[PDB]
């Protein structure tokens, strides 16, 4: 649907987060030696086929791997340091971060891997926008959104003095979160490691790294634009038309029919190359302007929302806490032969206890669970308030009354005890 | 009364909301106002289980015997352990990257640390290892051994049994014959021959490792029933390897020509098992097995008991006979009759008795005296206490070999000895971890008190033969035959030894070896450059080839030359670099093949013995893959001094043509000239 | 009225200590900070107090279940003019402001315009203006204003010098406040709405850190009985006056000392000149606020820091993927807390304690047996433990569909079974399903 910005609530959040930590924890792939049971920190390798999702041994943080299938002969080490060390540094919310690079002959050929945080369920706007039903079809609104955060991606990575490189079309920048995070992945990381010379020293003539810093700009005018002229293709379901720098003419980006003529000036600056072109973050911001405000917006409003439904479901955390303690207390192998557990025993109140709280019983016929029960049992024990239960043995002749209090220390006594 | 709905709580409630409605949220009840700290509050526990690296006559159940469709029974020592414990955690990365030289060279051999719980350095894994020549490591006469091999933990166990006095002097005794049909036995006599004749310098393992894995290919049924990182897993492995290897041997030492069976009554056990029972009419049995594995419930002061437990016990086992097929818990009862010379302990225990033994003072006992009397063996720490027919006998501990976890959580062996010094009348102790060898005080070698150690394998011996010396194969006259005969089980020519050339100290051989590698070395590089070598290479013998050196050149006909014929399936023959078929494989092969089987290396061997010198373009890469060294003084080669080494067929030409394939015999004969050159040249 | 005992942050050298896979109880779940603050939200909405008939309105308009906030109130006379309130229509509650004893009734027409232009205009960092009207209940012929809640907000002011603990007052988050403070000012002047000049400390609220700052009050007095250009430009000398002011106080905020305030009268370039603890670009933008004119335009102001308004928009994104985060796992906490409960309603069924083993029947017993594995767990050397990771993942793992196979062990430990986690999940739930009914 269309809205002002609230732009990044998302149709239904529950589903999506479920489904997407539930995608991060799959494993299929095990018996093949296709896919190796275990390289360098890495393991669980499941393919997305030279792309996997992978579980880091020293994290424990599950993060993507990408294959990078073969290579000519070994790798000046240095060389993979230099990568490292350059890209490690640079952080962005809008670019995935790099953590490790590697080289490995665990393929049975020789590979050089390279490893990214995991942004489960992401698709590519490609995906997203055109091809996977239902498509969300491109409101200006939305491609500012994309515009600016792209920017931001291009203010850090210039700012440390590399290029993105022409990794900027739309397939390879990724969507994270359905309505609209933004994030790109591979940053053209080929040219910094297949070249033999780059010694960054410029002769007298020059770097050339400012070509490719104005490259990147016109790579995004080349994203952006693709994506604006392709929207009635969007609106009306249809494939897309692609356009390249070569293609593109600045007659048809006016011949443009919906797009607002500030996107038309913005596209116009980042396409066309001037006898000084000389651009800068600054200048292009200074085309932006509020679409910053508009993006910074939806953030805190879905910040906002979040905390919202954050809001109702809090307290369950401590409730699996406690669950979990008693879990541990109760049955023991060793704890089930002995006479301190036994009719007669110390610990005898938290099997009746447990029982009255789990173990419910229909007008005395059948078992049923009732939350509400065990919720306020649960709670009530864990504020040890001092209120009386009236439990049964139950060989039905005697019984036994005890204090939510009681059973509180009670219960956390004999859970140090068995611990420590 | 407290069933739903109860008044104490339910009471508020109309109808039972189900667990399973995600409309209804658990903030829904607030809790009272708490004056004390919740139950809920979690005690400051760290956590160090995620990110663990996975996997590092009777059937069915005695009174689990309710069951489904699904289970299957067979379980302990092969899978896991006690139910439902957590695997402990070790890091890849803090792994594979420690050691250089550990940046210490001095304060490595120091075995004692003023920390309880941390681990010292002779203990920490020690480094991988062109050549390169650790002196630091041993400063004792006693060789080391080599951390590469197919599984290393073995190497703990191997030096263990060398300090037997009975087991080292009869398998090294068993080099004087032939006895080439048994590999185990042959190849460990070998291996034990290097260890005792080089007062020094390391030895490798590798030909024992490579038989033992050929022969894999009842006893062998259990070896094979615990067989599935590629060393990591030590789980119940070494007991095992203990039980099979011993009994192997007592199998193998049966196929000798004299058929000795020596190991038979020094390592051998009269084991008694009566069953009781009906459908099984009545069974009694005796078997005699070669080491006792410790089990027990306390029914201590120290270790004596488990001993006794072990010796003379009652057990219950469900099982099914195959006399009438009633299945039913059955009793069995089983002593032993006998005290050997030697006896082995398998200890297979709750990890909670490996705590109580940590707990105790000197739970391992130095020395012990024990003897049977009714049917009931029975050992005991003084020879008063004991009352009987005061036929007594006395064990002292000859070794024993512990597992060590570091505090990465890391798994290795290391191994404790005893050894006899006949002067002074004396005893010292000895620590093996790997090629590291450490003299160390008795205080330190029987102390239980470190957690990390956990005693896995202990040998006990005699006292009165434990004190008896050791002897080297040299006092034995030995069989020469395989040299002056042929034993192949095609090459153009050579010329086998008459009695008349007299090979002697002194006498003068040539010789060159060409190998195939059975695994290529891989690599994996992480940021920062550095090299992980993961699968190591693995290289085996593929052609030898021996050319007489008697009155200097003189003839051109080989001693021997022989194809070893060994089949595990390689990677790459390295045709190029060296001549070989491929398809050396006994079946199909076309040449002289003989299953190495020693007898190369016997050759070989009972030449640098006999004491002739060996010639070559280089003997130190050859016979570090043959394993086998020789001293100095047979070692003289070709190649020079040289801004690393020279290389032979460069070297021809400046000496006066050459060719891309070079038989190995070519190499020797050129060799010999230029050892020839070598001397006259002189200034 | 406050506990902090609800859990206590596990000692810092601990934190300090631990590796990097290791990982201690707080951090699996939700921090206390936020969940603190959110309670207090949540308790601060829901508290009703009982009411009379006589004394306070029983309903108002579409409003009910009205309590007074006794303790906002500059009227320091007359009993309170906000209110916090129910709404009859969708909940949620709100706020209301009251405006009594006015004159004479004032046209509806009046009042259908003021809504209809300030409704109009919609901006995030600026309350949410809700409907207005006029009503008799308070029989002082009163009219009252409605804004959305935002509960628990302290002014910039009472934020950093009195209200909390001090908070130290970075220029980093001077920076933020700038930036979204621009924001709101944008925003009602493209309607070309004039700002109210309530734009100092007070009335200024911050909710959502980092710094979520918004301005409250927002021109009363078209209510009532210079051209608008002329206020447009004014009103950045009074952004100055708020910036400037908690710039100079940053030093007596950190050693919590007592603040000076200064009137835009007072201001002198000179003196922003002389500061120090600031960024230079900071300092010639407050220059450019105070200083008298070439109109004052949004464009030159945002002109002047475009960086540091992507820093802003930086840390909003990565503060918001956070949240995500902590939201994601508490969710998952949940859920994973009822599938605990269905699998503790099967297990240790009295009906099933007569076997040293506690399983009843045998079918049954797999999913037991995959109890005591999660929940009774043994340490290494043979010590009982219990870790929670592990249950996260056994539990987690035993939600989703995945083929990973399990070896159970039986109390035996002579047995085991083989079981996959699909096979669990529907044997848990069948089992379930089948004792609930």
């Amino acid at each position: 649907e269309r809205s002002a910005d609230q732009l990044f609530i998302p149709n239904n959040i529950r589903e999506d987060l479920t489904k997407k930590n539930l995608s991060i924890l799959q494993v299929f792939p095990s018996s093949g030696k296709v896919i190796p049971s275990i390289v360098q920190d890495y393991f669980n390798l499941v393919p997305l086929t030279t792309l996997f999702k992978v579980f880091s041994n020293y994290d424990g943080k599950a993060y993507v791997l990408k294959r990078l299938p073969n290579i000519d002969k070994s790798m000046n080490p240095n060389k993979i340091s230099k990568i490292y060390q350059i890209w490690s540094k640079i952080n962005c919310t809008n670019l995935i971060k790099f953590r490790d690079i590697f080289q490995t002959t665990k393929f049975g050929d020789l590979s050089i891997c390279l490893v990214f945080d995991y942004y489960p369920n992401s698709l590519s706007l490609y995906d997203y926008h055109f091809v996977n039903f239902p498509k969300f079809p491109i409101t200006n609104n939305y491609l500012w959104i994309y515009l600016v955060q792209l920017t931001n991606v291009i203010n850090s990575i210039h700012s440390q003095n590399l290029s993105i490189g022409n990794t900027l079309n739309w397939r390879k920048v990724l969507i994270t979160g359905d309505p609209g995070r933004i994030k790109l992945s591979h940053c053209n990381f080929m040219d910094l490691l297949f070249n033999d010379d780059t010694d960054t020293v410029v002769s007298s003539g020059g770097s050339t790294i400012e070509g490719q810093q104005q490259l990147d700009y016109k790579y995004l005018g080349e994203l952006l634009f693709n994506l604006s002229i392709n929207i009635e293709n969007s609106n009306n379901n249809t494939a897309p038309k692609e356009y390249r720098l070569e293609e593109i003419t600045p007659q048809s980006i006016d011949d443009m029919r919906q797009i607002d003529d500030k996107f038309k000036d913005v596209l116009k600056y980042l396409i066309s190359d001037n006898g000084d072109s000389k651009k800068s973050i600054h200048d292009l911001t200074s085309h932006f302007y509020d679409k910053m405000f508009m993006v910074l917006e939806s953030s805190q409003t879905y910040t906002e929302y979040m905390e919202s439904v954050l809001s109702r479901e809090l307290e369950n955390g401590r409730l699996f806490r406690l669950v979990n303690k008693l879990n541990c207390i109760f049955g023991r192998i060793e704890s089930r032969i002995d006479i301190n557990w036994s009719e007669s025993g110390t610990k005898f109140p938290i099997i009746l206890f447990y029982d009255y709280v789990f173990h419910q019983v229909d007008s005395n016929g059948k078992p049923i669970m009732d939350l509400t029960h065990v919720l306020r049992c649960l709670n009530k024990l864990d504020a040890g308030i001092q209120e009386k239960l009236m439990l049964v043995t139950p060989d039905e002749l005697n019984c036994i009354i005890i204090s939510y209090k009681e059973l509180k220390d009670l219960i956390e006594s004999t859970f140090r005890s068995i611990t420590q | 009364m407290l069933a739903y709905p109860d008044y104490f709580n339910d009471i508020t409630s109309d109808g039972p909301i189900s667990v399973d409605d995600e409309t209804y949220p658990l903030s829904s009840v607030g809790m009272p106002y708490y004056l004390d700290k919740l139950l809920s509050a979690w005690p400051p526990v760290v956590f160090k289980s995620e990110g663990t690296i996975p996997q590092l006559v009777i059937s069915s159940q005695n009174e689990k015997l309710s069951t489904q469709e699904f289970p299957l029974l067979r379980y302990d020592r092969t899978k896991y352990g006690m139910r439902n414990a957590i695997p402990d955690y070790v890091c890849l990365r803090d792994i594979r990257k420690q050691i250089t030289s550990g940046l210490e060279t001095s304060d490595i051999q120091t075995y004692t640390s003023i920390n309880k719980y941390e681990v010292p350095p002779a203990y920490s894994r020690l480094p991988l290892t062109d050549n390169f020549d650790f002196t630091p490591f041993n400063n004792t006469e006693y060789s080391g051994l080599d951390p590469d091999v197919d599984n290393h933990y073995t190497n703990a166990i191997i030096q263990l049994y060398r300090f037997i006095p009975e087991m080292f002097n009869f398998v090294v005794g068993c080099l004087k014959d032939e006895n080439f049909e048994t590999t185990l036995l042959t190849d460990l006599g070998y291996l034990f021959d290097m260890m005792e004749r080089s007062h020094g310098k390391i030895c490798s393992s590798s030909n024992f490792q490579a038989s033992l894995k050929s022969l894999t290919d009842l006893e062998s049924l259990c070896i094979r029933e615990s067989i599935e990182s590629s060393e990591s897993i030590k789980r119940n492995m070494p007991q095992k390897f203990n039980r099979f290897l011993l009994s192997q041997l007592i199998k193998e030492e049966a196929q000798t020509v004299n058929h000795n069976i020596t190991l038979n009554q020094c390592f051998g056990l009269e084991t008694e098992i009566r069953t009781e029972c009906s459908c099984d009419h009545y069974d009694t049995t005796v078997k005699l097995l070669p080491s006792l594995s410790i089990s027990g419930i306390n029914k201590g002061q120290n270790i004596l008991p488990y001993i006794e437990y072990a010796m003379k016990n009652v057990t219950q086992k469900n099982s099914i006979c195959p006399t009438c097929g009633k299945t039913e818990t059955i009793t069995q009862e089983c002593t032993v009759k006998n005290l050997p010379s030697v006896l082995s302990l398998e200890l297979s225990l709750l990890d909670t008795e490996f705590s109580n033994i940590r707990s105790s003072k000197n739970w391992l006992t130095s020395e012990f005296y024990g003897s049977i009397i009714k049917n009931k063996a029975v050992l005991r720490s003084t020879a008063s206490e004991l009352k009987g027919t005061s036929h007594i006998f006395k064990y002292e501990l000859n070794g024993y070999v512990a597992k060590i976890t570091d505090n990465n959580n890391e798994t290795r062996l290391v191994t404790y000895v005893k050894k006899y010094n006949p002067k002074e009348n004396c005893f010292k102790w000895l620590m093996f971890n790997d090629y590291l060898v450490v003299e160390i005080t008795e205080e330190e070698a029987l102390k239980m008190t470190y957690p990390w150690k956990t005693p896995e394998i202990i040998i006990y011996c005699d006292a009165e033969e434990l004190r008896k010396p050791f002897f080297s194969v040299d006092t034995y006259s030995i069989n020469y035959d395989i040299l002056f005969r042929d034993y192949f089980a095609a090459r153009r020519e050579y010329k086998l030894l008459t009695h008349d050339e007299a090979p002697k100290s002194g006498t003068l051989v040539a010789i060159d070896a060409e190998f195939v590698s059975l695994q290529s070395e891989l690599c994996e590089i992480d940021h920062q450059g550095i090299r992980s070598i993961i699968r190591p290479k693995r290289t085996a013998l593929a052609r030898i080839s021996i050319i007489r050196g008697e009155e200097g050149e003189l003839y051109g006909v080989p001693f021997v030359d022989d194809y070893v014929v060994n089949t595990n399936h390689i990677e790459d023959y390295l045709t190029r670099y060296s001549g070989i078929l491929p398809g050396d494989l006994d079946p199909e092969k076309s040449t002289k093949r003989l299953v190495r089987r020693n007898v190369v290396y016997r050759k070989v061997w009972l030449l640098m013995q006999l004491g002739c010198v060996f010639v070559g373009h280089g003997l130190n890469n050859d016979f570090k893959h043959i394993n086998i060294n020789v001293p100095r003084n047979q070692i003289r080669d070709t190649a020079i001094y040289f801004l690393r080494y020279l290389s032979l067929r460069y070297l021809a030409y400046v000496l006066l043509i050459q060719e891309g394939n070079h038989d190995s015999i070519e190499d020797a004969h050129t060799a010999l000239i230029l050892y020839k050159k070598y001397l006259h040249l002189k200034e």
